């Protein structure tokens, strides 16, 4: 029921969907319901995945990284990630990529990583 | 209930052009400092000298006023859930490149209404049918 | 005067969250001597016998 | 604004600061232990006077519960309604209580208020399905819709009631919804259908299935036996030493 | 007729297209047990429905043995009707009214008697029980005489 | 009635007083009776408040006052980066008085564990605020807007892409009633 | 009587003596309403239809043989007199009394093993 | 009559027999539902957990429609017959598509023709280009293309159009129905005054509207009535004279028709269509119509082939105009003697009050 | 032996009629002819849809000529099955199912069902709780008279008193939106205190309404009081003896216009009321003029105990400090492994609560508000009965009314503070 781009892209920055049990947008956006209507007037929202992302490494010395949001009582509850193995380390809950210095030479080696890495 | 010393002087304060202007849609002779715009276009504005409550009101941009075009940190302001205006508020400044560019309004009776459906796929999947050859 | 600050323009870090030294404390409260649940009195029962 | 000589800013008196509060740990069951043995002599004092009907009584904290035979009902009220030492003059509740794995499963319970003495009793009974229970509309004029309702929400029948019909349920409702075995959508619904002009009722059919996270309940018990607050004059003496 | 369908039992106003045709509807004249089921206004499918009496076991995540305890009374989902996906929203819609219904019972003879005098049919599954095996720490460090079979790392 | 003990003292009225003994000239008794003098004090009182000003606004060009704890239309937040606050615990879905909330989660495609499906209906939500209470993350919360009346039923079943925008829009002034209340939480 | 119109005190019944009597005049109250019933809540059926379906409402508990059963049976028809004599109810609330008024018919469940089966259990 | 059904084209419908929240699996667009017959089909189709496509034309009109189905089952679509995006928009997701779109008098916007015939036209031929699997085109009693009234000659062309682009069209042809919001009962009920030019002499067998919409229904289960014609009529024939003895018969009035001749009738007819906005229940092709009399096709299916038996309109007039018999105290017969006696039993007038 | 004892019929079991004594006859005070002739009473049915005083009520009344004969009230018109959903629900989510059953009363609504669970908690809620809820007690019973009292009035003719007292409602639903989020639904009083304490302003803006109040209360009494014709439409209708009051199971005000003195602030007293001094206004005759001027006093005597409320507040938690009862603050649910832990259980699982029973009762603006709970152990309540004070006072709708006027029952509907939410739950 959708020819438009926002019929079909699953977000305006992202086109595909990221999650196996995902309806994509162009099955989810058809059949009767969908007609008569306005698609760039529908709610869509930015696909989150791509966002977090484009956030660049933050880089440590110590093995241990607190992390709780970033607002104080306003993020989420303080956990500890390890950056030991050579790879991006993410918050569990907040996605944001933390990797020590001693794996940087590795990192900048990678063709493709996760993250920005600046 | 305006009373005539204070209709006579927002009179004085405003024209009669506006004067008459105000009477089309409000319905009263109101007078205040602009307290800033919003992105529809929207006036706000500050009297603390008025009676309680009707210290802060707005100017509708639209002909068709509609309690929903009220920017959102506006919104806050007006309906006194805060006293410092979207002009000095420093929320309103953090770059969201996500946030939505032009104003949403309300969009029911139009065809932009948002029509819900099915966020996840079919939890069962029948089998495709291969008839093997003979 | 009324309502003057708004509740939404109250200053957030003047408010304490308040804790009582007993219950509250980091040194002497173990828990079971204020667990007043677990202590709940069981309903006494008298029959004809 | 033109502003009141005598009424300053309440907000600009500051206030004296606040430091290290401290509250005392209380048991909010200690405080009835003075009248503890008072409800057991009280319940007591029944048992004896009313011993053909009264099968125990239970006090927990200021309240003291009374465990009575159906056939008893009458009397026994007649006695918390009339008597000087009893004149529980008001019918505060009356109620009912399913327990399917009891064979008589319905409690009902009945709550009396004594204003002269200041004091609440309870009154439990007993019922089945097919069992009925004496009506104490008689006694008490407030009785009667009490007693309309639990037979409206469980089904249990008041001999001697006068006009026991629901009260809640829509009429030609069928069943009994405060039964544990009557499921909490029931069994119909209604809805207008224009073929015929009218509501009709249907078989109940849900467009979101009721979840029940009854599932969630705790692996682990969680409240523990209690403990045992029986006044001294109401145990037993010990046989002393040799 | 020995468990046959009773194909002409009179319907109540639930009986749906999901409704079991039942075997045996209380009358009123069973010997020793009292109709329940026949005065309950419960409608005619729960006569026709087959439920579990069962003791819950321990759940294979937890040590905590409180939901063990008690007796469980619980419907069977039927073939037809029990669930099915919403195609506005995907929610699971149901046509069984019992679906969300159980019911607790002290001794299993409770359960049994209270589904025997509502006319529930019904199946017992017992419990089964822990073997009893004495274990002792001092087994981690017996002396072998023998190649040691197993290598314990404590 | 009366409380066990003696009565209470002075609780007996005393013997009701007859025309010939009360209190009262005749001139004046009749003179409110045939002038209506208590009626005549009312209407007064109403000319009292025909020049009192009026409690009326004027909405919806004004506004009546509202709280940062104020429980209207729900939003899903994000982070300041833009990843969804949201983690699929399903305190909210369990917490909900009403059974208004439907969630579904996997792990995305980058292995975080987020939902797949977030819906509130809110012809079944009761405003209570427990989820935004029961939230870990601050990702559910009340805005709020009230003025989202619908033509259609079919509106009000919010999906995740309509909560998302919610918040999207909203964010601002959800950030701000946070701001105030978090102290108070 | 006293309360509301056709309210009936609950008494138990004595005997099964007692209690037949009370089922007799129980159907006879029924059966002579029919016609009353009819034109009450403008039923489409003729009086016969009617009446017919009071017998078989009272076959469903012939074979009871137990005399506490029986109290509520009674006590159960007696409030549903009331309720229908007295317009309590609705045209609404007696027309789902006949089965016959549902847009799925009154053989709500199949005839035998094979039609159901092929429609998909009824 | 199963959980499967397999439509024209080949789609398996695996469907979930149930009432509004279960799974009925078509897609149904009904055009001109917003009339007399089309709350029936709608019903019927909605509260089975079927999708229904109600295109409209005025909003208040279509109200009443919503409440057959659960959320998301009855769905709106402007529409003009002369807009055919709009047409289109509302059929391409169907499966089946009804076509109760008729009008007895001629307006200023739309001929006879331009309804029927072209109205038919752009809809059958919507429904060819998505390959709908049933379309159902509902017609009229006597329709025939050489009719010189143009209601059956213009119901007869559109058979025709329809049949040519859409070959397995199924027709029904219902004679004059009656029941709930008819107008052969009510409109006997109601005017006090009635302009027939042939003293109620044309005869016709009127079936009840109920049965008509059951019947729609029971064709889009069967494939066995694609391509089929359907005369749709009741047991017995009457004439408007006889049905309005059984109207008076029932709301104790009594008729009185005017009965101008044809030759002054007629014009006048015309000019009433013509001045007045709404249906008058009079115009020059309706004053033509009651010269006719129903003649029912031999060759064409009945509610035999559905297993059906439609019930006599003299079964019906005291149900549906029950409503309209006044009930005041005036209008009791004389009292009995049985009641003259215990009069004497009360006092009739409360003396101290 | 029953049930089976029962399935041939022996020993019946003694009713009320097998107790009924003769009276003591030496001190006991108690043709076509035209007498003879019978009466025939026409019924009338009144509401819900032909306009009622308030709410969903049908009341199908038997009259001879203006006098009203018999009197029967259908209910149920709002019976939504609260307390069979109640036993689906944790303790904390049948919690909101209370602010709905006397509609203009939450606070107080949310109170009783809160003390009854503390209760079977065995817990002590802090102070500053206490004093808190004490507080919106009294706030709750001034918005829940001036909705009765005014509506009241409205409903005999008197439009204006209805205007200028809603504004002093919206005045106090502000107080609620300010605590809570929400005008009337507040869900702000839970077992083990209050949700969230009061915002830093609160106090004084409650103080500044309360030096205003005192001229409102007086300015209703000035169109009502001393006005013949509202005298002449209360004086001598409705009127309950003390003795049939308690029969009939009346509370609050309605019983208390009949003489009694009795309050269960006073009687049982809960929260604060132990530490604040208020007067209880008792009627003499019973009537609807004695029960609209102990509800007139009610309110002077609520505004006094704000007052001392605001002057007596203290410092503290508003929380029973007990995370396995209460939810931890967000600070330390975010900061430390145990608060989180208790955060997660008690809002899926909830708090289990001992087993036992309990009837706690208050004084409910209209009158005594009860619960009566059954716990199992879980946490989920076996057994959640409500009673609500105008379902007894509806009961009585018949005792009052026989033989009285049907110009007078628009009286008695009022003076009875009738909420269907109430009366059906
Ligand atoms: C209708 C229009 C209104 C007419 C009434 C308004 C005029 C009222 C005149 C005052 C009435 C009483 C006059 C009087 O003399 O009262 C004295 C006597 C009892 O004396 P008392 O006041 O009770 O002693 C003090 C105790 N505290 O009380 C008595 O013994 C009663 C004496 C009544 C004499 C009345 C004479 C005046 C009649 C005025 C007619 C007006 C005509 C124009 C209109
Ligand atoms: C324009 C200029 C201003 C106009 C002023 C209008 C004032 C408002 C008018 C509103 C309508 C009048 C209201 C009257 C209320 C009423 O009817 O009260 C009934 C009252 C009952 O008194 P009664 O039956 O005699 O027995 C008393 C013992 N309890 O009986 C009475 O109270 C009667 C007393 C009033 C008599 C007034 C007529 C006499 C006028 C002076 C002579
Ligand atoms: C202020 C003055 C406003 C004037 C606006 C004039 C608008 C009327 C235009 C009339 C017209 O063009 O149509 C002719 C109309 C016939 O109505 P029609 O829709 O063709 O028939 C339906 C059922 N007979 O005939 C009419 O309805 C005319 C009704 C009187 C005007
Ligand atoms: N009723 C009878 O006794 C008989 C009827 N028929 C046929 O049966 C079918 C249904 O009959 P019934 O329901 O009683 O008829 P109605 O007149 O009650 O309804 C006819 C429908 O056609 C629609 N319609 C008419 N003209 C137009 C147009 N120009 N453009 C768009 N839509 C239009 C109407 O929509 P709107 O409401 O907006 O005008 C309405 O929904 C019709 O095809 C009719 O000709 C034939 C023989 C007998
Ligand atoms: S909204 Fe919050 S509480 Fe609900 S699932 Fe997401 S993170 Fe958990
Ligand atoms: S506000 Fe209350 S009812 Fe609504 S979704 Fe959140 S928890 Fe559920
Ligand atoms: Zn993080």
């Amino acid at each position: 029921t959708g020819r438009p781009a926002s019929a079909v892209m699953q977000a305006p920055n992202r086109a595909e969907v990221w999650s196996r049990s995902q309806r994509p947008r162009s099955e989810a956006m058809a059949g009767p319901r969908f007609e008569q209507t306005d698609f760039d007037a529908q709610p869509r929202p930015w696909a989150a995945i791509e966002l977090i992302h484009k956030q660049p490494v933050r880089w440590t010395h110590d093995r241990i990284v607190a992390c709780d949001g970033g607002g104080g009582p306003h993020g989420h509850p303080k956990i500890y990630i390890n950056t030991d193995k050579p790879e991006i380390a993410t918050c569990n809950y907040c996605g944001l990529p933390f990797a020590n210095e001693h794996h940087r030479k590795y990192l900048e080696s990678l063709p493709q990583t996760s993250y920005p890495l600046n | 209930m305006s009373y005539p010393t204070r209709t006579l002087a927002n009179l004085r304060k405003i024209g009669l052009k506006e004067y008459f202007r105000q009477l089309l849609y409000i319905g009263d002779t109101k007078y205040g400092e602009l307290v800033g715009v919003d992105k529809f276009g929207n006036k706000f504005y500050e009297n603390k000298e008025e009676l309680p409550l009707r210290t802060r009101w707005v100017d509708y941009a639209k002909h068709d006023y509609d309690a929903a075009h009220i920017e959102p940190m506006w919104h806050a302001w007006i309906s006194y859930q805060v006293d410092t205006p979207p002009t000095r508020e420093p929320l309103t400044q953090i770059e969201r490149p996500w946030a939505p560019k032009e104003h949403v309004p309300n969009r029911s009776f139009t065809r932009g209404a948002y029509k819900p459906y099915n966020t996840t796929q079919p939890k069962i999947q029948s089998w495709e049918p291969k008839a093997a050859p003979r | 005067y009324n309502r003057n600050p708004s509740p939404g323009d109250n200053p957030p870090l003047e408010y304490t969250d308040p804790v009582t030294i007993p219950a509250g404390d980091i040194a002497d409260n173990p828990y079971w001597k204020r667990d007043f649940r677990r202590n709940y009195p069981r309903p006494s029962v008298i029959a004809q016998a | 604004v033109a502003l009141p000589k005598d009424a300053p800013n309440p907000r600009a008196i500051p206030r004296e600061p606040v430091g290290e509060i401290k509250q005392a740990l209380v048991n909010p069951a200690d405080k009835y232990q003075s009248k503890a043995d008072n409800l057991h002599k009280y319940g007591a004092w029944l048992m004896s006077c009313l011993p053909k009907y009264i099968q125990q009584f239970s006090v927990w904290k200021d309240e003291l519960t009374i465990y009575i035979c159906p056939t008893g009902v009458i009397p026994v009220f007649s006695f918390l309604k009339y008597n000087t030492n009893a004149e529980f003059t008001q019918v505060s509740d009356i109620t009912a209580v399913d327990f399917p794995t009891r064979e008589m499963r319905f409690e009902i319970v009945y709550n009396l208020l004594s204003v002269r003495h200041n004091a609440r009793i309870r009154v439990k009974t007993y019922a089945d399905e097919v069992t009925p229970v004496p009506s104490i509309t008689s006694l008490y004029m407030g009785a009667n819709w009490y007693e309309r309702e639990v037979y409206d929400m469980f089904g249990v029948l008041f001999v001697g009631h006068p006009d026991l019909r629901r009260i809640m349920t829509d009429y030609g409702f069928e069943g009994h919804p405060l039964r544990k075995d009557f499921p909490l959508t029931g069994y119909t619904e209604i809805r207008y259908d224009e073929e015929k002009k009218r509501i009709v009722v249907e078989p109940l059919e849900l467009t979101q299935a009721f979840r029940n996270f009854e599932g969630g309940s705790s692996a682990w018990d969680q409240v523990g036996p209690g403990i045992d607050r029986t006044p001294d004059t109401f145990k037993l003496p010990t046989p002393k030493p040799e | 007729p020995r468990n046959a369908p009773d194909y002409n039992v009179p319907i109540d106003i639930a009986t749906s297209t999901f409704t079991p045709v039942p075997k045996n509807v209380q009358d009123g004249s069973e010997e020793n047990v009292v109709p329940a089921g026949l005065i309950s206004g419960a409608p005619m499918e729960l006569q026709a429905r087959t439920v579990r009496i069962y003791k819950p076991a321990k759940p294979a995540t937890q040590s905590g043995e409180k939901n063990t305890q008690l007796w469980r009374m619980d419907w069977d989902v039927l073939g037809k009707g029990h669930r099915w996906e919403n195609p506005l929203m995907g929610w699971q819609s149901s046509a069984d009214f019992m679906q969300g219904t159980h019911l607790t019972f002290k001794t299993k003879e409770d359960a049994i008697a209270f589904a025997e005098k509502q006319g529930y049919e019904y199946f017992v599954q017992e419990p089964n029980e822990r073997h009893f095996r004495p274990k002792a720490y001092a087994n981690n460090f017996l002396y072998s005489p023998g190649k040691l079979k197993h290598i314990r790392t404590k | 009635a009366t409380p066990a003990g003696p009565p209470p003292k002075n609780f007996r009225l005393p013997p009701p007083k007859n025309w010939d003994e009360e209190s009262e000239s005749t001139i004046d008794k009749v003179g409110k009776y045939f002038l209506m003098t208590e009626m005549l004090r009312g209407m007064y009182v109403l000319l009292e408040q025909f020049f009192r000003p009026p409690y009326t606004i004027y909405y919806p060009f004004e506004k009546g006052p509202i709280s940062p704890r104020f429980r209207g239309e729900h939003a899903l937040r994000r982070y300041p980066s833009g990843e969804e606050r949201c983690i699929a615990c399903k305190l909210c879905e369990a917490v909900c008085p009403a059974q208004a909330i439907t969630i579904e989660a996997e792990e995305r495609a980058d292995g975080s564990r987020r939902t797949t499906r977030y819906d509130i209906d809110m012809t079944k939500c009761i405003y209570c605020g427990f989820c935004q209470e029961s939230c870990p993350v601050d990702a559910i919360v009340e805005s709020p807007n009230a003025e989202y009346a619908t033509e259609t039923r079919e509106e009000l079943l919010y999906n995740k892409e309509k909560l998302l925008a919610n918040g999207d829009k909203w964010e601002p002034e959800l950030a701000a009633a946070i701001r105030a209340d978090a102290p108070y939480r | 009587v006293q309360p509301t119109k056709f309210a009936v005190t609950v008494r138990q019944s004595r005997n099964w003596a007692d209690a037949k009597q009370r089922v007799i005049a129980a159907y006879r109250a029924w059966i002579r309403a029919a016609p009353e019933i009819q034109t009450m809540y403008s039923i489409p059926f003729p009086v016969s239809h009617i009446r017919t379906r009071i017998r078989q409402e009272f076959e469903r508990h012939r074979y009871v043989n137990k005399l506490n059963v029986v109290d509520v049976l009674l006590q159960q028809s007696n409030a549903d007199f009331q309720e229908t004599m007295n317009f309590w109810r609705q045209q609404s609330h007696v027309m789902a009394f006949f089965k016959e008024e549902h847009f799925r018919g009154e053989k709500r469940l199949p005839s035998n093993f094979i039609t159901g089966f092929l429609e998909g259990r009824n | 009559i199963s959980d499967i059904h397999i439509t024209r084209t080949g789609k398996p419908l695996i469907r979930i027999q149930g009432g509004r929240s279960s799974l009925g699996e078509h897609t149904a667009t009904v055009f001109g539902a917003t009339g007399q017959l089309g709350r029936y089909i709608v019903n019927r189709l909605a509260r089975q957990g079927c999708t229904v496509i109600v295109p409209y034309r005025e909003e208040m009109a279509k109200r009443h429609l919503k409440v057959s189905g659960d959320l998301g089952r009855v769905i709106f679509m402007e529409f003009d017959l002369r807009n055919t995006q709009s047409i289109e928009e509302s059929v391409r997701h169907s499966d089946v598509v009804y076509n109760l779109i008729g009008r007895d008098y001629p307006t200023k916007n739309f001929s006879l023709a331009d309804v029927h015939i072209e109205g038919t036209e752009r809809i059958v031929e919507a429904v060819a280009k998505y390959d709908v699997d049933r379309f159902i085109q509902v017609s009229t009693y006597n329709a025939n293309p050489d009719s010189t009234c143009e209601f059956f000659r213009t119901k007869g062309i559109a058979e025709k159009v329809a049949r040519h682009v859409f070959p397995e069209t199924t027709i029904v042809r219902p004679a004059p129905m009656f029941g709930f919001e008819d107008r052969l009962l009510l409109k006997l009920a109601s005017v006090t005054n009635l302009f027939t030019s042939n003293h109620m002499r044309e005869k016709f067998w009127p079936v009840h509207v109920n049965e008509v919409g059951e019947a729609l229904e029971r064709m889009l289960y069967d494939d066995s009535t694609a391509g089929q014609t359907f005369e749709l009529y009741g047991p017995r024939q009457y004439s408007m004279a006889q049905i309005a003895e059984l109207v008076d018969r029932e709301i104790y009035k009594k008729r009185r028709h005017i009965n101008l001749p044809k030759p002054i009738l007629q014009p006048l007819a015309e000019l009433i269509n013509r001045v007045l906005w709404w249906d008058t229940g009079l115009s020059r092709d309706q004053v033509e119509r009651e010269f006719h009399d129903q003649v029912i096709d031999p060759t064409a299916k009945t509610f035999k082939d559905l297993g059906m038996e439609p019930t006599d309109i003299s079964k019906w007039t005291y149900h549906y105009l029950l409503p309209y018999r006044p009930s005041t105290y005036y209008d009791l017969p004389p009292s009995t003697e049985k009641e003259m006696r215990e009069e004497r039993k009360y006092l009739h007038v409360l003396d101290d009050q | 032996a029953e049930p089976q004892d029962g399935f041939q019929g022996t020993r019946l079991i003694p009713t009320g009629a097998d107790f009924q004594s003769p009276p003591d006859p030496f001190i006991d005070e108690g043709e076509d002819s035209v007498e003879g002739r019978k009466v025939r009473h026409y019924t009338v049915n009144f509401g819900p849809q032909h306009p009622a005083a308030h709410g969903v009520l049908r009341l199908i009344l038997e009259l001879n000529g203006e006098e009203i004969v018999r009197a029967d009230p259908h209910v149920g018109l709002l019976h939504r099955g609260t307390e069979k959903l109640c036993e689906y629900k944790t303790y904390m989510q049948a919690l909101p199912y209370f602010d709905r059953l006397d509609y203009v009363s939450m606070m107080t609504n949310e109170q009783v069902f809160s003390l009854a669970v503390e209760k079977l908690l065995n817990i002590e809620i802090p102070p500053r709780a206490k004093f808190i809820r004490t507080m919106f007690g009294e706030i709750t019973r001034i918005l829940n008279h001036l909705m009765s009292v005014l509506s009241h009035a409205m409903d005999v003719g008197a439009l204006t008193p209805f205007l200028w007292g809603f504004e002093e409602r919206e005045k106090l639903m502000e107080f609620y939106e300010r605590v809570s989020g929400a005008r009337l639904h507040a869900a702000y009083v839970r077992p083990g205190g209050v949700h969230q304490d009061i915002p830093v302003g609160l106090l004084d803006d409650i103080y500044q309404w309360a030096t205003q109040f005192g001229d409102r209360i007086d300015e209703t009494e000035e169109m009502l009081t001393d006005n013949r014709i509202w005298i002449n439409r209360l004086k001598g209708v409705g009127v309950v003896s003390a003795a049939d009051a308690l029969n009939l199971s009346f509370t609050g005000v309605m019983l208390r216009g009949s003489g009694v003195p009795w309050d269960v602030r006073k009687s049982s007293p809960y929260d604060a009321y132990d530490q604040v001094e208020f007067d209880v206004p008792v009627g003499i005759n019973g009537d609807c003029y004695d029960r609209y001027l102990c509800r007139m006093e009610e309110f002077r005597q609520s505004l006094r105990i704000i007052h001392q409320c605001l002057n007596k507040m203290p410092a503290g938690p508003v929380r029973y400090e007990d995370y396995k009862i209460t939810p931890p603050p967000r600070a330390a649910m975010k900061e430390n492994m145990e608060a989180l832990i208790h955060h997660f259980l008690l809002f899926t699982k909830g708090y289990a609560v001992p087993p036992g029973d309990t009837y706690t009762a208050i004084e409910a603006p209209k009158g005594e508000m009860g619960v009566y709970v059954v716990s199992d152990g879980s946490e989920r309540p076996y057994r959640v009965h409500i009673r609500a004070p105008g379902f007894a006072h509806l009961s009585g709708f018949d005792h009052i009314t026989r033989g009285h006027l049907l110009a007078d029952a628009v009286a008695v509907i009022g003076t009875m503070d009738l909420v269907f939410g109430e009366v059906d739950r």
